């Protein structure tokens, strides 16, 4: 009797997360007040098996 | 079947004009193959402006 068993397992995984927050405020002396804030979140994940 | 001839192991009746060589051979071959692939992708973008 002969018996061979071969088991290969490959796992891959990537997570990528970017965050940006840009704020800007011009605040005069109670005449003009202009405030701007932008936000940007990019979250990805990729898992592969075999 | 005049002589009621029998194989030596006593398993079968054979005609008088034949003879049996006992070659009790067995061959087994089992091949199993499993392939499994798993790809998981996940994305999430989020933009905020004020």
């Amino acid at each position: 009797q002969e018996d061979h068993v071969r088991s290969s397992f490959l796992l891959d995984n990537q997570n990528s997360q970017n965050t940006v927050t840009a704020s800007a405020g011009i605040a005069f002396l109670n005449i003009v007040n202009f405030k701007v804030e932008t936000d940007y979140i990019s979250q990805t994940s990729l898992t592969k098996d075999y | 079947y005049t002589n009621c001839k029998t194989t030596e192991d006593g398993q079968y009746i054979i005609p008088d004009e034949v003879y049996t060589i006992p070659q009790k051979e067995s061959n087994l071959e089992m091949n199993s193959e499993v392939l499994e692939s798993w790809m998981n992708y996940q994305s999430t973008t989020s933009l905020s402006i004020n």
